RNA sequence: AUUAGGGUUCGAUUCCGGAGAGGGAGCCUGAGAAAUAGCUACCACUUCUACGGAGGGCAGCAGGCGCGCAAAUUGCCCAAUGUCAAAACAAAACGAUGAGGCAGCGAAAAGAAAUAGAGUUAUUUCAAUGGGGGAUAUUUAAACCCAUCCCGAGACAAUUGGAGGACAAGUCUGGUGCCAGCACCCGCGGUAAUUCCAGCUCCAAAAGCGUAUAUUAA
């Protein structure tokens, strides 16, 4: 029973996508509305043929409780969504690379090479 | 009658305020470069000694009693001093060979009270503070 | 300026003299700066004649500026 | 290092800390009003003495004067929206006559002591801590918020209340 | 005189304070003194 | 910072400029250096060795030792702001960055605010809950915090200085007897202490309050 609404809306043709400020209202629950059911309900609105092609992020629930805002992008293709996008975003929506190894293993293992020349360096 | 009023006189009384302004003691003392050099502290706020010996200083009339004070060495100049051991019965958590941080008493190099000559203060002893323990809010380490 | 010496060859000495106010006592102050210029022998002025002076390029250690008109007495 | 947030100071301490008449005079206020500690008045006189200065300073040093017109009208409306300042009254010398009572009206926790919400400034202070006072369906727990004149007849109770 | 050291201190009796109900802080102290004073100074008894 | 006006005082420290990289000289490359995580020599310290020899420069970031009255973690990340460059992102296919960010410790300093409320005949009746514990979840590079929702009261119990005067507040009660001690100044104590040591009561500020040293005003 939440109701979206939709401010600044502009047309990105540059990055192929639609940006704007979504904002949510709803009476009473049990904490917080998940990013799915907005992320849902916004594919039904705006008439998407796949709802896994907007993005929604950096929500921030008034003091006071009933109202919620943040930032959401509508792609026009599935492809571009997995190209435009930063790798940690789309990690949360599921399709994303495995995380590196820890960077200080990496430059113990730059800086052992430095002293050596040819083979047996990488 | 005692001043100069001319328009272009500017020299002559920037020279007058510049050279009276020695005469004032509190003045004088601030821009003189020797001050803090006979202060045993040195121009800080507290210092750290080891106490050597108890001794007891008479008041000066019309009262009569005997304060307890302690003769330290501090460490950081490796100066002589004399301080004060202010509460009641307080000089049983004193003993010689012992580290003790000292502080003034209130008026700046002047003495206070009955006191002669004493201007110092103890505040601490063995790193527990001395009224902590006058209230046996602490112990004594060791 | 004012002409101040001349016993170098080819070389004079001015001088500027101005007031200076100090702001707490809201009275001034007597104050002078002293030039070294280079007189072109197109010129023959005496001490104490005023003179107008422009800037050029380094001529010497301390010679900064060059003579250019010099007012009788 | 290389933070530029900005702070300042709000209150300042009275000289003469034991003046007798002002001691028993700050005391009925403090009971009067609900106030908790000495600081909640001491707020108000440094508020107080801000406006004070400015008009002082704007009122005839520099007669008529395009930064006379500027902010003179613009105190004027400030002091009328929280309404420190009767409606009649606009000329900036009227803004002196200003006593911290005036001030000390138009808070939050002795609104609802007027608007029959709470029976005692006590019981008002409570009431606000706890969520039971929303001022335009905005949950309020602040008591030292300054109602503004127009939100007057906007204040009620909560709905997210049981009251 | 190093002998008397804490003379009186280490021989005068020794009382415990008693116990007593808390007093109310913040700001529900503040009202107890409002009450007392205004709304009807330490005197002894002789 | 303080101040009616006139002034006094501070400025190692976030932006701008100058100078330095243990001390002192000399130089190569380069558009640009008299460069120091470049080179050469000397002086003072200092490390490894098979004794032939070869090395070092934290006033970069964390960490130690000393010095003092005096100052944090040998943490996470390049997600944001930027720099460099043979370089847009994706596709076998992820540039580096102790600059910078963000968590820990941290009553420097600065804001907001708990320690209840309404009644009943002195002693029992209500309602409200925030600390706290959890949540489909939210936040975040991942965390955190915060916000939002829900099992929980009438010990979850406030301290620090004072009570002759300056200066608000006891002619209260024991103990001591120019002793112990108090006292910024004046002054209390010599067997009836308005001032010491304690009990009770009261006063001021209050999550703060005393002390010391410098400085501004007076
Ligand atoms: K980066
Ligand atoms: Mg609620
Ligand atoms: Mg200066
Ligand atoms: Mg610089
Ligand atoms: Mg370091
Ligand atoms: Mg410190
Ligand atoms: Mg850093
Ligand atoms: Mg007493
Ligand atoms: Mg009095
Ligand atoms: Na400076
Ligand atoms: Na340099
Ligand atoms: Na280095
Ligand atoms: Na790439
Ligand atoms: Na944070
Ligand atoms: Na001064």
């Amino acid at each position: 029973e939440v109701c979206i609404r939709t401010s600044q809306f502009k047309v990105n043709k540059l990055l192929n996508r639609k940006q704007f400020i979504v904002e949510v209202n709803h009476p009473h629950w049990c904490g917080t509305v998940p990013t799915q059911l907005i992320r849902k309900k916004l594919a039904t609105l705006y008439k998407v043929p796949d709802a896994s092609q907007v993005s929604l992020f950096g929500f921030k629930t008034k003091f006071g409780g009933g109202k919620t805002t943040g930032f959401g992008l509508i792609y026009d293709d599935l492809a571009s969504l997995k190209r435009f996008e930063p790798n940690y975003r789309k990690t949360r929506m599921g399709f994303g690379k495995a995380r590196l190894p820890a960077r200080k293993s990496v430059k113990e293992r730059r800086n052992r090479n430095k002293k050596l020349r040819g083979k047996a360096k990488g | 009658m005692t001043k100069t009023n001319g328009q272009n006189a500017a020299r002559k009384l920037v020279r007058l305020r510049c050279r009276n302004r020695w005469a004032d003691k509190g003045w004088k003392r601030a821009h003189t470069f020797s001050a803090r050099k006979a202060n045993p502290f040195g121009g800080s706020s507290h210092a750290k000694g080891i106490v050597l010996e108890k001794i007891g200083v008479g008041a000066k009339q019309p009262n009569s009693a005997i304060r307890k004070c302690v003769r330290v060495q501090l460490i950081k100049n490796d100066k002589k001093i004399i301080a004060f051991v202010p509460n009641d019965g307080c000089l049983h958590f004193i003993e010689e060979n012992d580290e003790v941080l000292v502080s003034g008493f209130g008026r700046s190099g002047h003495a206070v009270g009955d006191i002669p000559g004493v201007r110092f203060k103890i505040v601490k002893v063995s790193n527990v503070g001395l009224y902590a323990l006058y209230r046996q809010k602490k112990e004594k380490p060791r | 300026g004012v002409v101040h010496s001349t016993k170098m060859h080819r070389t004079i000495i001015i001088r500027r003299n101005y007031l200076h106010f100090i702001k707490k006592y809201q009275r001034y102050q007597k104050r002078h700066k002293s030039l070294a210029v280079h007189c072109s022998p197109a010129f023959d002025p005496k001490q104490g004649d005023e003179v107008v002076i422009g800037q050029c390029r380094p001529l010497s250690k301390t010679i900064r500026y060059n003579v250019l008109e010099v007012v009788s007495k | 290092m290389r933070n530029y947030n900005n702070f300042n100071r709000v209150w300042k301490a009275p000289r003469r800390p034991f003046e007798k008449e002002r001691l028993d005079r700050e005391m009925k206020l403090c009971g009067q009003y609900g106030l908790r500690c000495k600081r909640e008045i001491w707020r108000v006189n440094m508020t107080l003495s801000k406006m004070r200065r400015t008009a002082r300073l704007l009122l005839t040093l520099p007669e008529n004067h395009p930064r006379r017109l500027l902010e003179g009208s613009a105190i004027m409306r400030r002091c009328h929206e929280y309404g420190f300042l009767d409606e009649e009254k606009d000329k900036l010398d009227y803004v002196l006559s200003l006593t911290v009572p005036d001030i000390l009206e138009r808070r939050l926790q002795t609104i609802v002591f007027k608007a029959g919400l709470a029976k005692s400034v006590h019981h008002a202070r409570v009431l606000i801590q706890q969520r039971h006072i929303a001022v335009a369906k905005q949950i309020v727990t602040i008591p030292s918020f300054i109602v503004r004149v127009s939100s007057e007849r906007h204040i009620a109770f909560a709905d997210a209340s049981p009251f | 005189s190093l002998a008397r050291a804490g003379k009186v201190k280490n021989q005068t009796p020794k009382v415990a304070k008693q116990e007593k109900p808390k007093q109310p802080r913040g700001r529900a102290l503040k009202r107890l003194k409002y009450t007392r004073r205004f709304l009807s100074m330490n005197k002894q008894p002789p």
